[PDB]
RNA sequence: GGGGAUGACCCCAGGCGGUAGGGGAGCGUUCCCGAUGCCGAUGAAGGCCGACCCGCGAGGCGGCUGGAGGUAAGGGAAGUG
RNA sequence: GGUGGAGCCUGGGAGUGAGGGCGCGAGCGAUAACGUCCGCGUCCGAGCGCGGGAACAACCGAGACCGCCAGCUAAGGCCCC
RNA sequence: CCGCAAGGGGUUGUGGCGUGCCUAUUGAAGCAUGAGCCGGCGACUCACGGUCGUGGGCGAGCUUAAGCCGUUGAGGCGGAGGCGUAGGGAAACCGAGUCCGAACAGGGCGCAAAGUCCGCGGCCGUGGACCCGAAACCGGG
RNA sequence: GUGGUUCGUGGAGCCAUGGGGGAAUCUGGGCGGACCACCGCCUAAGGCUAAGUACUCCGGGUGACCGAUAGCGCACCAGU
RNA sequence: CGGGGGGAACCUGGGGAACUGAAACAUCUCAGUACCCAGAGGAGAGGAAAGAGAAAUCGACUCCCUGAGUAGCGGCGAGCG
């Protein structure tokens, strides 16, 4: 079912419980109040649900899962690239 | 614990937990291995010889059976490759790992800075009525940031650095002395 | 180096990482059968085991 | 399916448009243009559908 | 399987014909180490012969040969039987 | 369930993908063939190597880890070789 | 005859029992093949992929091309990248949910059980790639 | 009507041309893959340009390369 | 005045193939491979843009790694890429 060549978009697979812990690492930098968009482990900002938002975080990211975004908004605040 | 400094009368340093643990035996082979490994050189058996001329395969009906394998001073069969990838790179993080347990092997002997200065293969001579032993005949010779000039030329020449020298160099069951800087080559480790 | 019969790695093939694989249903439709209803009631996925394996297999790689 | 001008022609529907249709075989064999008979379009539910075509 | 000290010993169970073929384990072969390894003109090697070792592929050893080597108690390597 | 020791799933490494021989139940086939065709048991597999029936895989007994100057039996035999 | 003596050495008269050896075979003394003798050559390997096993170094793990360092000549530093870190779909895209569909019925997944690099190894793909073995097609002469 | 290109006649472009038509010199003219609008890019249809990669007749080194049936077939009145 | 005649292998251009794989074979692959040719060199190749790509960004040509065995070409079959 594939193409007559190239173009392809993108975005990519990153997210809660993920960030909330081995970013507990990333508490070396932004990791206080937090300002997101680490370097270590990913390609193209995405955030998914699951687990349970924590550290009190912003993100200068793409967006996040339903539940995603909503959690956040349980412990954080969010911050779209950009424009959006 | 007992880091011994040199120039012996003199003071005392500390083992590092480093060097301390406990050891690593097939890593530290390993090393090895990937010393000479990446080492050596290669070898073949020539083309032409083995695939150049032009073979007339006798046909048949004719009492016989048949530039091809398995008649004389040619073909070869499966020959040293010069076409065989010699190498063999261990994997950093392995080697350096390798480097460092293998050493302490060696902790199982501290090279007071001040030495840098001597310069003369005699004042060797010197040091070594200082603390000879066969051990001593192991004998490596370290400096910490470019040579212990003289040192490195006599019966039992080298001299790494502070920063380059590895098991290669003497994990091989040897004994030694690094100046402190090459203490830094702690560091490194 | 390698590769797929890139073709049904393409048409029909794909896998998860349970390290196993599906293609379309695929029992009729798609050409002929004036047919049915009820038998179109016939096209998601199809399971093909063990020899989705040389299938698996001459993918592996990158699908 | 077999293409066969025999009395065997393939056939099918549409819901007064309730837009597509679905799958029959038919025969000449009797009635002629007649065909009436009804569906469900994706277009809601039901609708009349005539099947010449 | 019943203890095993490292062996090993003991009981019974318990078989143990075997090609394609699948699994374990050893042997000598010319090479790279001489992992705080070197024998030899009163012989290196290979040869020539043998009623101590091994299940064995081999060992050792003693005798005579012949002129110069080369072994490695241990791992590595392969144009190996 | 007396058994004891095969049983099941997951995965790497396999071979052969064409045998025939016998008894029995069918085909076919002149109920002909050390014919063939399927079937039910075994057999044989280049070693299912010993016994025998002469000799004879291969049909009756029989499972061959290894013990020359032991003993009980198979089937099969015991006037002689 | 006793250079390892009351036991073996060599040779054999007799007597017992006894069909070679290798290929390929339903089946083999073979009368099927193979091979007249002795000595030396001689045939499942390497490379890159991938794969499963495992020895071992961190679980996020790991290395290019290079630059520099080099009796021995010493390795070190390089962080484009690429393999795990959710995935479901054709896709939009959503997303631990996800496609079909408009229905709470199923398929994929979630469920960490986590890899990852390197080392040696049974194997597979491309390689002349267990070894020799023909007719023949094509190129220049 | 052919070529290169990853393109096997294809939704199929760019450059290169075989054969016929045969433009415009800066609001020129190709370009961003059919095409159309707007944008973005370049300025052809002349020439030279050491160095960074290849190669081995020849010289050097070095080899867990060879030992005369192995090494290039030829270690010496051998491509004879 | 310069040429030409060399030259093991290397370069570019001119011309430019069957086997073999697709388990046939007409597409195709082997390849722009082998070969033959002309010619420059010590190295030729090529080489400052009617480029790239699109983040309003990049700026010789070449060669390594990487990109991708991706994007994809295709009796969408071997494979090629």
């Amino acid at each position: 079912f594939k193409r007559p060549q190239k173009v392809q978009e993108e975005a990519a697979t990153i997210d809660v419980r993920e960030i909330d812990e081995n970013v507990t690492l990333l508490a070396a930098d932004d990791v206080a109040e937090d300002v997101r968009d680490v370097a270590d482990d990913a390609d193209y900002v995405k955030v998914l649900g699951a687990g349970q938002v924590r550290h009190e975080l912003t993100l200068i990211a793409d967006d996040f899962s339903e539940g995603a975004r909503e959690k956040v908004e349980g412990a954080g605040g969010s911050v779209e690239l950009t424009d959006l | 614990m007992e880091a011994t400094i040199y120039d012996n009368t003199d003071g005392e340093v500390d083992l590092p937990d480093v060097f301390e643990t406990p050891v690593r035996s097939d890593l530290i082979g390993k090393a090895v291995r990937a010393a000479q490994a990446n080492r050596k050189q290669d070898y073949g058996s020539d083309e032409y010889a083995g695939l150049r001329t032009p073979a007339e395969s006798f046909g048949s009906g004719r009492g016989q059976a048949h530039r091809v394998p398995q008649a004389v001073k040619g073909r070869s069969a499966h020959p040293p490759k010069t076409e065989k990838d010699r190498s063999l790179d261990l994997n950093d993080k392995e080697r350096q790992l390798a480097v460092r347990s293998a050493l302490a092997a060696t902790a199982d002997v501290v090279v007071s800075d001040d030495f840098e200065d001597l310069v003369k293969t005699q004042e060797v001579v010197s040091l070594l009525e200082a603390l000879d032993v066969h051990a001593d005949i192991d004998r490596l010779f370290v400096t910490s940031d470019e040579p212990s000039t003289a040192a490195r030329n006599l019966a039992g020449a080298d001299v790494a650095t502070a920063s380059e020298v590895n098991t290669e160099d003497l994990a091989p069951g040897r004994l030694t002395v690094f100046t402190e800087s090459a203490l830094a080559e702690v560091a490194e480790r | 180096p390698k590769m797929k019969t890139h073709k049904m790695a393409k048409r029909r093939i794909k896998i998860t990482g349970t390290g196993k694989v599906m293609a379309f249903k695929s029992g009729k439709r798609h050409q002929n059968t004036g047919k049915s209803g009820d038998e179109i009631r016939g096209k998601g996925k199809g399971f093909v085991l063990a020899k989705a394996e040389w299938a698996r297999m001459k993918l592996m790689l990158p699908r | 399916a077999k293409d066969g001008p025999r009395i065997i022609v393939k056939m099918e529907s549409s819901a007064g448009t309730g837009f597509y249709y679905t799958t029959t075989k038919n025969r000449r064999n009797t009635q002629a243009k007649l065909e009436l008979k009804k569906y469900d379009p994706v277009a809601k539910k039901h609708v009349v559908f005539r099947e010449k075509k």
